[PDB]
């Protein structure tokens, strides 16, 4: 009925946020680009979504044999366990805050608690879906509200002219940047949509004008990237006016903003708290729907490579365990540091967009060869050159 | 005052007519208010007419039913058309402006070099 | 193949820029809504386009008699007519600056002037529309360069809070508004989609789910009608910073645009000829397209209350000759005056905006009616009635 979806995935809103507490209105131009970037990459799948009446997996697996079936095979599941451990954080640090139990017994409530899906799918979704779309669009009104006094010249200008010298020399600064990439992208949704694509009444074969479908799907696509660019870099500019130009530089994680989102002075003493507890909240809504959505990917990418096939229970809680893993070593490694456990949340996303490449390639030289193809995919192949060059960069300086 | 440039006297028969054209020099913005001024060889610096900034094309006493100034906002160009002439109109034909170059900056005066315009047989 | 299309129209070139010269940053809301409003009308036509297999016209002769018929004939004839003096006008300006041809010649010119129509189209379309579409491009980028030093809070804070004490009070004010508005929707825009939805390959009634292609076409509408509110924003703000804050207040129609960038003086001295005679050119080209999608649609209005049909030529010439009569009248009259020129354009366009109710009333009605209605219809019927008054004030201060 009413319109009601989630966009900010904790990936991202960590990504962004950072990359305005630490370097300031520098990299929001990479912002831009990447976004652009991934409106064309789904165009294409979903040109390959269409036609060829295959998914990208199948594909890869028209294209290889056994053994770097199962290197490819490696690589998509590492991809969708790191969006997991991304979102199990996320998690964790939202039920913390909002009621004082440690991290721990945060982290092992997320992992075997599943049911509650289920519970609330037999309770009702367009209630629910409502509840939560009127709740973020609310918390991203707070945000817009607590920005202030700023010089729109030093944004505008640092958009543009892109600091060559800055965007490549500060190694932190290709960290948030890959960051940033590879929460944008998000090779998992490439997945979903090359297999959603594939049901839209389009007559499968027999409509060879069914590209009327391509065009409103495409449509449907770009409006939805669009949305998401604007709200990340409404995040970097907070992130931005919020924790610039300061003394010791403070990180900016999430405990941070939630601070400073309750002591901040201007908003009184209780809307402090409220505000705050709006956005814990927020976070741990984000957290689950981003979950939810990535069940059918990994099952998609198993299917695919494998040939083989589980019911979705065991799927999504055997991934989600596996994912959990690391959260807890690197909680009883490191004794419980929220700066520990928010670099892990970073170099989460930067893996994921490390490994995005292997994933990338196929689905390029895929489009290259069937019926319909474009014409200029010289810029997806200036993409991939340069992006390897970056990877490889940021691989070498360790 | 120069950077102004009349043109288009020229002798011309009782009852002829003829259209003289105050200019500009290079680019201008716009002409606020011309004003094309006599000064036959026995008298005083009269006066003709008067355009304003919109329109009103006020004219002297003695000339109404010949004398029909305009203005050409496009290329920026007062005229002035004079018909069915009379050997009492010879005289040297000035021209005036209130030039302003660009868009901002202030108006300021400016006067031409006129040009003759001779009556008779 | 390539992307072409032309978005500015003379109408609402010169509304918004005029809108900037004079009063400054205060329209800027104005238009945003309007925007708005027009979003969700085309969104009720097309459902009405694509169910009930009628077009808009056919709809009105089903609920009238003879008599009224013939009167919202007029009505509808007397809106095709204002757009098409509008272009006219535009026309035969671009055609004076660029070579120095007086304004009557350049009216005859382009009234007669409908063969070069069909001779371009035996000649070719990707080029032409290529061609048009890069230059019109190009003329943006050059306006976009060309504003400078500026105060954002000026222009949101008064995009926000609407002072209406002001919006109302200057009768001024609300001329120009009624320009915008009746700009930015356009009746015959109206008619042409409810017809031109009538082809999209949909089961016309053998698919109750054909509201797929509702929901794609209303995405391609809606995308449109973004580019046109940014565009539109564009030019007012270029108005503003152009023309504000000076003395004389001069009024900023097309002539003074035209000169302000010749003489601009950091853009050197030829480069003001070169951006001159480009912008000229994308006057001219603008005119002609707007002047080409027009026709089918004052076909179809005949078509519908009349029930009668022509050819096309016979159909364009007769209305571009009666459209260029008041033009030669108001030519001699006034003796040539841009002026006067200009100001009759804008009460062509705001005429428009005073037409548009007797168009908009049925077919809100015709939407309460069939299967598929509208949950809130209330929306519309806020609008036409705050419309009407805004009309009947405008109208009564006379």
């Amino acid at each position: 009925m009413s319109v009601a979806v989630g966009y900010m995935d904790p990936g991202n809103w960590i990504t962004s946020m950072q990359g305005g507490a630490q370097y300031g209105y520098t990299l929001l131009f990479v912002i831009l680009i990447s976004s652009l970037a991934a409106m064309l990459l789904q165009s294409m799948t979903v040109r390959l979504g269409i036609a060829t009446g295959k998914d990208l997996a199948q594909m890869t697996r028209h294209f290889l044999s056994k053994p770097v079936a199962i290197i490819f095979w490696i690589i998509a599941e590492l991809a969708i366990i790191a969006t997991d451990i991304a979102e199990v954080i996320g998690s964790a640090i939202a039920l913390d805050l909002i009621f004082g139990i440690p991290l721990i017994v945060g982290a092992l409530i997320t992992v075997f608690d599943v049911f509650l899906l289920l519970f609330i799918m037999r309770f009702g979704f367009r209630k629910i879906e409502a509840i939560v779309g009127t709740l973020i669009f609310t918390v991203l009104a707070i945000f817009v509200f607590e920005v202030f006094i700023s010089s729109p010249q030093l944004t505008d200008i640092l958009n543009g002219f892109v600091p060559h010298k800055e965007i490549v020399t500060n190694q932190g600064i290709l960290y948030i940047a890959l960051g940033i990439i590879g929460a944008t992208i998000m090779p998992h949704n490439l997945y979903l949509h090359s297999s959603i694509v594939q049901s839209r009444k389009y007559d499968r074969h027999d409509n060879q004008e069914k590209a009327q479908a391509i065009k409103y799907a495409t449509i449907d696509s770009n409006l939805q990237l669009s949305i998401a660019f604007v709200v990340n870099c409404l995040l970097l500019t907070l992130g931005a006016a919020l924790f610039f130009g300061t003394k010791t530089n403070d990180l900016g994680g999430f405990y941070d903003l939630y601070h400073a989102l309750k002591t901040e002075p201007v908003l009184g003493a209780t809307l402090g708290g409220i505000m705050s507890t709006l956005f814990a909240v927020a976070l741990l809504a984000s957290g689950q729907n981003s979950t939810i959505t990535g069940t059918l990917a990994g099952q998609i990418v198993m299917e695919g490579f494998l040939r083989l096939s589980i019911p979705n229970w065991l799927r999504r809680l055997i991934t989600r365990a596996l994912a959990v893993i690391p959260v807890i070593i690197c909680l009883i490694i490191f004794k419980g540091n929220s700066e520990k456990i928010e670099q892990l949340l970073v170099f989460s996303q930067v893996f994921l967009s490390i490994a995005l490449p292997f994933s990338l390639i196929p689905l390029q030289l895929a489009t290259s060869n069937k019926k319909l193809m474009g014409p200029f995919i010289n810029k997806t192949w200036v993409n991939i050159i340069s992006w390897t060059l970056i990877v490889i960069l940021s691989g070498l300086n360790v | 005052q120069r950077q102004l440039v009349e043109s288009g006297g020229g002798l011309v028969q009782p009852g002829g007519s003829l259209r003289l054209s105050c200019a500009a020099s290079r680019s201008i913005f716009s002409i606020d208010t011309a004003g094309w001024f006599r000064q036959a060889p026995g008298k005083e610096r009269e006066g003709v007419a008067t355009i304003t900034r919109d329109g009103n094309a006020n004219y002297a006493d003695s000339v109404k039913g010949r004398f029909t100034i305009s203005r050409d906002r496009a290329r920026n160009t007062v005229y002035l058309q004079m018909n069915s002439l009379e050997p009492e109109d010879t005289a040297v034909y000035y021209c005036n402006a209130a030039i302003r170059t660009t868009v901002r900056t202030s108006a300021q005066e400016y006067w031409g070099k006129g040009t003759p315009v001779t009556v008779s047989s």
